[PDB]
DNA sequence: TGGAGTACAAGTGTGAGGAAAAGTAGTTGGCGGAAGTAAAGCAGT
């Protein structure tokens, strides 16, 4: 199992450096994390050792090799890279080993293909086990680059950049030793800390309480009510960027929450690019004459006049360009009904943020309450 | 996928050229109060070429060449295990007509049989035959001869002539 | 008459095709396929508002909580006036309170005084029967069902000088036998769980169970759904469950099972079309429009369309559309779990010739899911149709006229507490940024007026002098303390670290700082080829990273400059993980940890095989 | 490269071991052997 | 495991699963008491 | 919302229907002796009923000799409370062996109550989770008359490993309704009836999952729906393309000696020949005694259609169409 | 002024729940009488 789980770990990292412009030393950082993982396997008595490994584990040790390298990449940009089938997380067994696959058992070859994506903070708790078997604390810089986190969260919903520094002063006021949202470790037990001990999880709750307070307690008559009706109407809106369509994939994969049957609200052109993404699912995922004959009668392309050779100048616009329409939509800038529409913006930025971090609302209703009733405790 | 097997395949394979025989039954228990109808596969019987049941029936000399046959393929034979046998025609007695043969092999049969007799060969509408010979004894006695299973039975004739319809002895 | 029936059954399902053709050589579409021809038919809502007021399961005994019909009273019998449209629904605290006219759309009346008559039990079923066209009039009596009792009401003599709805009632019949009744129909005629009875419905409200009855009780149909309707007025009833349809003539002694629905489907709904012959059925997986037989009225099975959804809580409502040549039937399947409708169109013609057209679906309001949808007869190729809905977790009955041509209170009930003590304690930090932003809107404005001057070039020449000293103190400590076999900050300065904002001048500093360390013991990460994770595209230069962020906050900002000039600095003063030890560090530690494992795991610790 | 020929669709076909003797475009069982470039000699008589 | 259970079927033991009474004092969890079989016998035959 | 073509199995649903039909056996066999006085637990359950295999429901026509007097002896609470006690006291032991959700599901369905949560709604396998999206998007865009997009969905849907005969042939109007660069529709129906036309006896003993007969199987005594649709679609196309002898020889090759619908179309194939051959465009030796075969075939194949089971033809008008073909002959 | 306690929130013990590829089983289809001329010992009345 370890010979193939490393072999798939190799194919994930080799994807990152070759395509996503990662530096070559990222593999070198990742091996020490992988090798000390093997020493924990080594320490256990070989008879009935039961090493704990899961496709969530090859993400967790990839995340620690990227936050020791102190990158702005996260599980927001890991669950988007695996649900869109970019790095070999889903059906990794079906394509990669090709000789070890036959000898591997029925349970070990089912643990390698990632049939169900990490949910309800499953990916955070595997980092907690990973920071407990090997000490990512006291050896590596367990310092989340929280400045590269919120800049994505600023440009995610097209808010003014004042909130980037409205947030950090709230973070700096309610924090341990001002800076250092330190990444947690759990060598303890099968008990999942409900303290929101995860450092990445803490920044989101600070971002929630910031965007409430800066608009609710506005004596300065700076953020008007009709600006919210030009933002909540603007954010609840569908576009065809590769971040938006890729976010639509992650809405599809998670069944538990609502806004999972959101494909009824799709449009014409947003459906076609989903089907062009479908030519990146089959390539991961004696009576062959029957299917060969049917694939002739249903050729996978369009019957004629396809969109490959001579299509356009542009159809799809990118993530730098839709914000140029979003910030050009909320152009005006200069109470019972005010606090009603502040509940229309807050539940929508909350819902769009659960789908990117794979946690439930009860995983986040706790994370607000452990932050809110620790922050007013500063004054009393 | 089911496909049509042409007799050129059965020559290469050195197998028979068999069409499937289907035979639906009837299971009427108690005078047809509960009928059960089951079509049953009864093996593959071999099939004469260029018949109704061969795949070369209404087929051009061009298309016989495209299916690996002679362009003037004749038909009329069976392919059994690659060997290409056929049923020999026979000469039999003319149907439904009473012949009046005399034969020395009739006195061999019983005492007081003459050489005389009337032999008829009756065929049913399903081409199955039956021979009824009508012997002459030296007593004025005339007998009716037939072979049922492989045996041979000898009933007197006015037993039949009084059994067929309601007759007087002047009719 | 077509050709393809079975006699026992009859199909026209989803897009295989029909199964019939006459070959009528008449130059007039020489085929009578059971699919008629037309163009498309898309349906648009016209929204109105009419009135207002365990969790993984639902109870099948509840049927409806609202009702509406053009109703005719005894005042309309005697006087020439005719046509009064009403509504009767259940609302209140427990939903035990029971209670008009269409002006141009269906709106509540001027007097807005609903006859909120009271029952001391929550209401489970509100229904009117509707009347046969062979009775002359429209009936004015509404039967209701509670958890505890059974009442009958009667609408009596609404006015025109006040438009008030005064009613009568019947003595409520309680549970003599104690089992929950399910469905009544009139056409007190009830069906309890497993067993039914014919009710003697009285005229007198100034002051019963008849002695002929029966049962259908199946020991293994575990659900609690039963249903009864009179079949074509011949004193013949149909008794349902989710497993069979039982026709009973209670005039004679005669009972026959027609549907048997155990193997691959179950019965969901059965709404009696007022067409007394053609009456619709809804199973799962199929919509059946099985009518009444012409000669012997027992049960006919007519053209049925299969149903591609599959669910456990499906219901249907049917509205006739009477037209000259034919009669249309729109059939609305809905469910309590989702908002979507699914409608199909059948056309009854004169000689019991049904057809089918296609299939369509519409959406609804984004809060709630329908539990009751009810049509309006509208007193009687651009089809129009009108109906009114009642959702789950919402008591707002809207009104929709389909024509052919998301806040949650859990987010609301969290914040804004009722503590006047901490009413300004939260605002003490809100007032803190009233001081600190004005502190920082001018502290950066000090750097705005300094533009390519030498006093700030002195700060970066000193910065290029103070970077190298504390680094080289640290670079040798990793060499003096090397043999540990067991980190990159660039923030060790403390003077201000905030007193220079000019990025192309600042870009040559860190490139000189890369030039300053060409030998070993220190390696550096990239910046122009790695900052693309914020913009998801090509990033050629760090100096034009600002270009697409300057053009990202032109309009929405006061002065639009000094906010973006310091976020770019906050990235580079956070992405400055630049003190990685060189090639001497990883190679010795990859092989020393492999020494700590046995030769069992040497082959299992090996990269680079393809 | 050793090849055979299908008796039905006449497609050339290399047939390794642990393969069923079938064509791989159609499914035809009978399968005839082609001839390769090999020397044989004759007298022209 | 099922290679072992098939050997006892010639003997005639009714190899069935365990009980919750036969779960606590045998080191196996109470929920996963289906894959854990206990083979007894019947005294007449 | 719509049905998915997935053979989805899960242990918790394999329990709760094995848990259900086990209890159904005891509460029936309890009623099987209290009505007298006055082995998988599911397969044993289906040895009581006959699966229809022609329809979803086994319909029985009522104006017949299936008549029965009413059992007026109704079932009250006094009898119902005792007939379920000794099953539930015999059912209480495996309720602790199932899960806590199954143990609460069974107590819910003991008294009515219908599940509000679908067995397909939490598959979460990322492959099936895309099938559920791609089928609900399939039926939605078929419904919106959006054919060039629904063709792209169904082309990608048949290539995911695990899809079935359900979505396959039913919505193959997308080829026939397209007519831009179509495969004519009819060639896909020929594909279906080449590899799914079985002659197996319908065994009816095994519990069936993921195939359900009346629209996707093809056993004996049930000609498959894609088989008879291939007959009618290749006859309407055969008329619109004015090859009639190809189909009339093609239908000649199976004798379906069970049903009546293929005999009527085999009658109707000759009736369309007798229509077209009886034009004669005069203003006369073989063209007369050719048609008199086709008139004779229709009068026999319709007669043998009536010899078989229920398929009610207008056997009066069709005789009156042949008489009009002889008035053209005279 | 003091202690009651009742809550709130933290900490420790313990097996039940969702998953998939192989295998098994479960039931059918399907295959290998117009012949002559002559003697002889054996029967018959
Ligand atoms: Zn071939």
């Amino acid at each position: 199992f370890l010979k193939s789980f490393q072999f798939i770990l190799k194919r994930q990292i080799r994807w990152l450096i070759t395509e996503m412009r990662f530096p070559k030393e990222f593999e070198h950082v990742a091996k020490i994390i992988w090798l000390k993982i093997l020493k924990t396997i080594n320490d256990q008595p070989q008879e009935e050792l039961k090493l704990q490994l899961h496709m969530t584990s090859t993400i967790s040790i990839l995340y620690l090799a990227s936050t020791h390298l102190s990158l702005p990449v996260y599980t927001c940009d890991y669950i988007k890279w695996i649900c869109t089938a970019k790095m070999p997380y889903f059906q990794a067994s079906e394509i990669l080993p090709k000789s070890w696959r036959i000898q591997l058992p029925n349970y070990y070859v089912s643990i390698l293909e990632g049939s169900i994506s990490p949910f309800n903070g499953q990916l955070y708790n595997k980092i907690a086990l990973t920071c407990g078997m090997i000490h990512f604390k006291e050896f590596f810089n367990s310092e989340i680059s929280c400045q590269g986190l919120l800049l994505k969260l600023v440009m995610q919903c097209a808010l003014p950049p004042e909130f980037y520094f409205y947030t950090k002063q709230v973070i700096e006021f309610e924090e341990t030793d001002i800076r250092n949202l330190t990444l947690w470790e759990r060598t303890d037990e099968r008990h999942t800390g409900r303290v929101s001990n995860h450092a990445e999880l803490r920044v989101l709750s600070y971002f929630m309480l910031t965007i409430n307070w800066m608009l609710s307690f506005d004596r300065d008559r700076q953020y008007p009510l009709k600006w919210i009706l030009s933002l909540t109407e603007s954010l609840t809106q569908r576009t065809t960027t590769s971040e938006s369509i890729g976010r639509n994939i992650v809405k599809v994969v998670y069944p538990d929450k609502p806004t999972s049957s959101d494909y009824f609200q799709w449009s014409e052109e947003e459906t076609l690019e989903f089907l062009k993404w479908m030519e990146k699912q089959f390539l991961p995922t004696d009576q062959k004459i029957a299917r060969r004959k049917l694939y002739k009668i249903f050729p996978l392309d369009r019957e004629a006049n396809h969109d490959g050779e001579f299509n356009d100048s542009t159809h799809q616009l990118t993530f730098i360009e839709d914000l140029q329409e979003r910030y050009a939509k909320q152009t005006p800038f200069f109470p019972p009904a005010r606090k009603e529409a502040i509940g229309r913006l807050l539940t929508h930025i909350a819902s769009q943020l659960l789908v990117d971090f794979a946690i439930s609302k009860e995983q986040l209703k706790d994370c607000i309450s452990r932050i809110k009733n620790a922050c007013l405790h500063r004054m009393n | 996928v089911e496909r049509k097997v042409y007799p050129s395949e059965s020559r290469q394979r050195l197998t028979s050229y068999r069409g499937k025989l289907l035979l639906k039954l009837k299971w009427s228990v108690n005078n047809g109060e509960e009928n059960l109808f089951e079509v049953r596969d009864c093996g593959g019987l071999p099939v004469m070429l260029q018949s109704n049941r061969c795949h070369l029936n209404k087929m051009s000399p061009y298309e016989l060449v495209q299916h690996k046959e002679e362009s003037d393929e004749i038909g009329g034979y069976f392919i059994v295990n690659g060997i290409e046998k056929l049923i020999r025609m026979l000469i039999v007695q003319r149907r439904n007509h009473p012949m009046a043969i005399i034969r020395p092999s009739f006195a061999n049969r019983g005492a007081s049989y003459s050489h005389y007799g009337i032999q008829i060969r009756s065929v049913r509408p399903d081409q199955t035959s039956q021979t009824n010979v009508l012997h002459y004894l030296n007593d004025g006695q005339v007998t009716f001869r037939f072979s049922w299973r492989k045996n041979e039975y000898l009933v007197p004739v006015v037993m039949i002539l009084k059994a067929l319809c309601h007759t007087s002895d002047r009719e | 008459l077509g050709v393809g029936v079975q006699g026992a059954s009859l199909y026209c399902p989803q897009e295989n095709y029909t199964t019939k053709k006459q070959e009528k050589p008449q130059w007039l579409r020489p085929v009578d396929d059971t699919l008629a021809e037309d163009a498309l038919d898309l349906h648009i809502v016209v929204k109105s508002l009419l009135c207002d007021t365990d969790a993984f399961f639902w109870d099948p005994t509840v049927a409806n909580r609202l009702d509406s019909q053009y109703i005719q009273t005894a005042s309309d019998l005697r006087n020439y006036r005719d046509g009064t449209e009403i509504i009767a629904y259940a609302s209140g605290k427990t939903g035990s309170v029971l209670n008009l006219t269409r002006q141009n759309t269906l709106h509540l009346n001027r007097h807005n005084n609903v006859t909120s008559i009271e029952l001391h039990s929550p209401i489970k079923s509100i229904k009117i029967p509707g009347a046969s066209e062979s009775i002359g009039r429209r009936s004015n009596l509404v039967g209701i069902i509670t958890e505890n009792s059974f009442q009958i009401f009667r609408i009596e003599s609404v006015h025109s000088r006040s438009c008030d709805v005064m009613v009568s009632s019947s003595e409520p019949l309680y549970f003599v036998e104690i089992d929950d009744l399910q469905v009544v129909d009139f056409a007190a005629i009830i069906d309890i769980k497993g067993n039914w009875s014919i009710g003697r419905i009285p005229k007198n409200f100034n002051n019963l169970i008849d002695n002929l009855h029966g049962t259908i009780f199946d020991p293994e149909e575990l659900s609690s759904w039963k249903r009864i309707e009179w079949f074509s007025h011949f004193q013949k009833i149909l008794v349902f469950d989710r497993s069979k349809m039982i026709e009973i003539d209670f005039m004679n002694n005669w009972q026959t099972e027609v549907v048997q629905a155990k193997a691959w489907s179950n019965i969901r709904d059965y709404k009696r079309i007022d067409d007394k012959n053609g009456i619709l059925l809804t199973s799962r997986e199929i919509i059946i429009v099985g009518a009444s037989e012409s000669n012997d009225p027992v049960r006919r099975i007519s053209w049925k369309h299969d149903l591609d959804p599959d669910d456990t809580t499906l219901r249907i409502t049917v509205q006739k559309v009477k037209k000259p040549d034919h009669i249309l039937l729109v059939a609305f399947v809905y469910s309590m779990r989702h908002k979507r409708i699914y409608m199909h169109v059948f056309s009854h013609r004169k000689a019991n010739l049904f057809q089918s057209l296609g299939c369509s679906t519409v959406l609804e309001i984004p809060g709630g899911t329908p539990t009751g949808i009810e049509t309006i007869l509208t007193l009687d190729f651009e089809l129009v149709v009108d109906f009114l809905v009642k959702l789950r977790n919402s008591s707002e009955v809207y009104y929709y006229a389909l024509s052919n041509t998301v806040d949650h209170p859990e987010w609301a009930s969290l914040f804004n507490n009722a503590d006047e003590r901490e009413k300004e304690s939260i605002g003490a930090l809100v007032s803190q940024i009233k001081l600190k932003e004005r502190e920082r809107i001018s502290r950066v404005q000090n750097l705005i007026e300094h533009e390519n001057s030498h006093d700030e070039d002195k700060y970066l020449q000193d910065l290029g002098y103070r970077l190298s000293i504390a680094t080289n103190e640290l670079l040798e400590s990793w060499q003096k303390t090397k043999d540990e076999s067991i980190h990159s900050k660039l923030k060790n300065l403390l003077e201000n670290s905030d007193s220079f904002a000019s990025i192309p001048e600042f870009s040559s500093l860190l490139d000189q700082f890369f030039q300053y360390y060409q030998d070993q013991d220190v390696t550096f990460i990239g910046f122009e080829k790695l900052l693309h994770l914020f913009l998801h595209e090509d990033v050629p230069g760090l100096d034009i990273f600002y270009n697409k962020l300057l053009q990202c906050w032109v309009l929405v900002s006061p002065q639009a400059e000094l906010l973006t000039k310091e976020i770019v600095k906050d990235i580079i003063w956070s992405l400055a993980r630049l003190e990685k030890p060189s090639l001497f560090e990883p190679i010795q530690n990859e092989i020393s940890r492999s020494l700590s494992g046995p030769y069992q795991d040497i082959i299992s610790s090996w990269d680079m095989d393809d | 490269t050793l090849k055979y020929i299908c008796a039905e669709c006449s497609s050339k076909l290399s047939l390794s071991r642990t393969d069923a003797v079938r064509c791989k475009d159609c499914g035809h069982r009978i399968l005839l052997k082609a001839r390769t470039k090999r020397l044989v000699q004759f007298e022209a008589r | 495991p099922s290679k072992v259970v098939s050997l006892f079927r010639v003997l005639g033991a009714i190899v069935k699963g365990a009980t919750v009474a036969q779960a606590e004092a045998f080191g196996i969890p109470k929920s996963t008491a289906a894959s854990y079989k206990i083979a007894t016998m019947k005294v007449p035959f | 919302m719509f049905e998915v073509p997935i053979t989805l199995t899960n242990r918790k649903f394999a329990q709760r229907r094995k848990l259900k039909y086990q209890y159904i056996n005891y509460i029936s066999r309890r009623f099987d002796r209290i009505s007298k006085k006055s082995s998988d637990e599911e397969r044993k359950f289906w040895k009581k009923y006959e699966k229809p295999e022609k329809s979803f429901e086994i319909w029985r026509t009522v104006s017949s000799q299936n008549k029965q007097p009413i059992n007026k002896q109704k079932m009250t609470y006094h009898n119902f409370k005792k007939i379920e006690k000794i099953p539930l006291r015999k059912m209480e032991i495996p309720l602790l062996h199932c899960t806590k959700e199954n143990k609460l599901y069974f107590q819910s369905i003991s008294r009515g109550l219908e599940p509000l949560k679908t067995s397909t709604s939490e598959v979460r396998n990322y492959r099936t989770r895309h099938i559920v999206t791609l089928t609900d998007l399939l039926h939605l865009n078929v419904s919106r008359h959006n054919w060039s997009l629904a063709y792209k969905i169904f082309a990608t849907l048949i290539r995911i490993p695990g899809v079935q005969i359900k979505s396959l042939w039913g919505i193959g109007v997308e080829i026939l309704d397209n007519l831009s660069n179509s495969s004519s529709g009819l060639d896909f129906l020929q594909w279906m009836c080449q590899i799914y036309s079985s002659k197996s006896r319908f065994v009816q003993n095994i519990n069936y999952r993921s195939i359900v007969p009346p629209f996707q199987t093809g056993s004996r005594t049930h000609t498959a729906k894609f088989a008879i649709t291939y007959l009618w679609s290749s006859l309407i196309n055969c008329q619109k393309s004015m090859l009639i002898d190809k189909i009339s020889e093609w239908v000649l090759t199976p004798p379906f000696m069970e049903d009546a619908e293929v005999w009527f179309i085999y009658a109707s194939c000759h009736l369309l020949k007798a229509d077209t051959l009886s034009r004669q465009f005069v203003n006369r030796d073989i063209k007369i005694n050719q048609v008199i075969k086709h008139i004779h075939y229709v009068r026999t194949f319709l007669k043998i259609c009536l010899d078989k089971g229920g398929f009610a033809v207008p056997s009066r008008l069709i005789e009156n169409q042949l008489k009009s073909f002889e008035s053209r002959l005279y």
